[PDB]
Order: C-alpha cells, then structure tokens, then sequence
C-alpha cells in the first residue's frame, strides 16, 4: 500500500518523542526525459490533494527555490499542472532560468517583496553548502509567515537533516494542522516538506523545534521507505479540486470559534481581496 | 552551445533548424510532463492535453525563444507557449524545440497542422 500512496507523512507517535538529535541513517530512483523533480513535486502535490487546502479563485502561490542548474524550473510546470488555470504563480531562485510562471523573480529570495498576502507557499530552497539550526533563508521564511500568508493559508518548505530551523518548526504551531512529507521519489534523501496545513495566526501547538527535527530525524531512522512512484501511475485526479474558497477581510476583534472553525477546515481565506504587487527590491 | 549560436544571428528560427538538420544535438532538458494520455489533443493548451499518441512539455521549456533569453518574434511580446503546456507527436520527442519551429497549430481548429487541420 505504502508504495502507491505518494509518500510518508510524520505521525504524532514520533511528534510527541522526546531524544536527542542523532544523525540521520538511511539503508536506501529512475525516471520514464523525464526530470526526477517533476515526479518528486507531483508526489507533494498528491499529498496536498488529501489536506484542506484553501482553493480561492485567483489563488496567490509563490514558489521558492524553482530554478535548476539546467535553467529550467520543472516544479513550476508541475504546480501549473496541479493549480486552477486562474492561479498566480509567483516563482524565484538565485539563478537566472525559465518557467511557466506568471511572474520570475531572479536573486535572493529576501529581493521578492510580498506587498500582499499570499495563499501558498512552496519552498525547495536548499543551500549547497554538529547540526544546529540554520539561519539563511529560513529568516525570510519565517517572516513572510508571521506576515505575509493568509489566514487559511499554507506552506510546504523542504527541509533535510542538515538544512532546518528551530523557528519554522515552531511556527508550524501556528496553523491548524502540520507534518513533514517526504516523497516516495526522494525516499532514500533525509529531504522531506515540512506542511502547515491552514494558518490561524495564533499558537495552536507548543513545539520545541530543535527537540522536534530530533523526532523527524527519529522519524525517518526508524521507517522504512521504498523508493517508488506508482502514485503516478494513475494521475485521473491529479489536479487541485476547483473549491471557490471564499476570501473575508476581517478584524482580528472579529475572529470567533465560527471563524477558527472554517479556517481550520480549509474553507475560509482571510487576507485583501486587492491585486497582488510581487516585485523584486 | 546551440543555445549560443543562436545568439550570433537576427533568424534563430533559421539557425537552430539549420543545426538540427545538419546533425546537431537538439536541445535537451524540455519539460516532459506526466500526464493520463486522455486530453483533446490541441497545440497548445492550459492543462496538459496529450493524446496516447502524443508527449506534454512545459511551454517555456520546449520555446526557442525562452530558453535562449532573447526577444520573442510574436507582435506583442508574448510567447505563446509560456506558461501553457504544448502537445508534441510522440514520434518527434527527439526535438520538441525543433518540431515547435516547424509547425503551426491550425487557426480555427488549434490543433497542429498536419496532425489536426
Ligand atoms: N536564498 C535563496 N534564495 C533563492 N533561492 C535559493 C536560495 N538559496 C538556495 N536557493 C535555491 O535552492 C535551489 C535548490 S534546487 C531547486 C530545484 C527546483 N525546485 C526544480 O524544480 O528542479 C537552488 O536552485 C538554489 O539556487
Ligand atoms: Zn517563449
Ligand atoms: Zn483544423
């Protein structure tokens, strides 16, 4: 079964341990012209069809990390595979490449200025270069949660063993629901997307983060995981379900349990209803 | 290095077919995307539309234009593959830029001429 499903998701038996930070051990892919990224985001986006993800029209997405040394950005044509044609896809990376994005944005990711709010997050941002926590561009990551996200909206930011930050695994305490996803196509890779499924902007779950990238690394010592893609083999129902999430402004005095309540359940976006202005600094 | 040489020409249409026909290596890396072989089957479309006789790429990826970073030839300034998928024949995934250069999807019918029209 395992095989089939696109990935392995954390589960609260390993959230709630309590160890120290071990290295990571791993025992553990071939492609049909195929890059290998274009199955390792499909699998990503499988798993986000099975959480409660807001889906407004003219839904805000950026896209962290998209370039390759090849100048191609195959995870963005994969997120314009998945998306509503109507989707924003905002991409970037510190090298010069092209994609079917609606706006590329070269450099540093702290030169993308959000003026708005956005819906979803994907970052695969990875830098080439004792595992403490990192700084580099998990600051901007950071903020652009506390800032620049929707109510009701997500986030799926890779991480590895030694790419992690204290501060983004607490923050994952701030949406309705979290894990870390690794995909079956990169099993054999400490990589997995740490997801917050729905931001409410408030403190959920309390989380050690350094005790918690102690879990995952846990986690992924103690699972077997085959590399695999059989989840693409039938792709019928790949693309996002078309939802029309409604999008509220609201103050926060307005935020109630009925608010909470659809925000946690992916049916409610609070943020502008403007125009989005994403431009380089 | 194609991508290069187009670069040293005002017909890079010309010059890269010219390269291809003459034995040069097409240019790799397209974004060959997996699809259920289900779609309609058109050119050009805003979700992958392969047939079981056809590939999907990622539009900026198999353009000329796009890949080589240099001025689209359309009236405006708009690529007409850039964020769409394009259907290539599955006989002709040795060259997606190659084959895009060389046809011409149908005006009324949108499909590829000599594979729909
Ligand atoms: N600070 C930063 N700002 C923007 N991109 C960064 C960054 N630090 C690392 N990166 C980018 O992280 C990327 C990891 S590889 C990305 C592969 C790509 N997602 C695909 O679809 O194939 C590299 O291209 C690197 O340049
Ligand atoms: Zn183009
Ligand atoms: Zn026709």
């Amino acid at each position: 079964s395992a095989d089939w499903k696109p990935g392995h998701a954390m589960p609260s038996l390993f959230k709630v341990q309590n160890v120290n930070l071990e290295r990571c051990e791993l025992a553990n892919i071939p492609m049909p012209g195929v890059h290998m990224n274009i199955a390792k985001y499909m699998q990503l986006c499988q798993y986000l069809n099975t959480c409660t993800l807001a889906v407004p029209a003219n839904m805000r997405v950026i896209h962290f990390g998209a370039g390759s040394d090849k100048g191609i950005a195959p995870g963005t044509s994969v997120l314009r595979q998945w998306l509503p044609t109507d989707a924003i896809i905002i991409d970037n990376d510190l090298n010069e490449f092209v994609s079917d994005a609606d706006i590329t944005l070269f450099g540093d990711c702290v030169t993308v200025r959000v003026g708005q709010q956005v819906d979803l997050v994907i970052s695969d941002m990875y830098d080439p270069t004792s595992n403490e926590s990192k700084a580099l561009f998990f600051t901007y990551l950071c903020n652009l949660i506390n800032n620049n996200l929707a109510l009701g909206g997500s986030v799926a930011i890779k991480i590895t063993e030694h790419s992690w930050s204290v501060e983004l695994y607490e923050l994952m305490g701030k949406f309705a629901w979290w894990t870390v996803f690794c995909t079956n196509a990169n099993a054999s890779s400490s990589e997995g997307f740490l997801l917050g499924i729905n931001y409410l902007g408030t403190i959920k779950e309390n989380i050690d983060g350094g005790a918690m990238h102690a879990n995952y690394i846990f986690w992924r010592n103690s699972t077997p995981m085959n590399l695999s893609t059989y989840s693409l083999f039938d792709l019928s129902k790949f693309q996002l379900k078309l939802k029309g999430t409604p999008v509220l402004q609201l103050k926060e005095s307005q935020i109630n349990e009925l608010v909470i309540s659809l925000l946690s359940q992916g049916k409610l976006l609070i943020r502008d209803n403007d125009t989005l202005s994403v431009s380089t600094d | 290095s194609v991508l290069s040489l187009v670069n040293f020409t005002v017909d890079p249409q010309k010059a890269y077919l010219d390269f291809v026909n003459a034995g040069g290596a097409p240019l790799t890396n397209c974004v060959k995307m997996l699809t259920p072989k289900t779609g309609t089957g058109i050119a050009i479309s805003v979700k992958p539309e392969s047939t079981a006789d056809q590939e999907t790429y990622g539009g900026a990826s198999v353009c000329l234009y796009c890949r080589a970073h240099i001025e689209h030839p359309d009236v405006s300034g708009v690529c007409k593959y850039k964020g769409k998928f394009v259907q290539i024949p599955a006989q002709c995934v040795r060259d997606p830029v190659g084959f895009c250069l060389s046809n011409t999807p149908c005006n009324v019918c949108q499909y590829w001429i000599g594979y729909g029209c």
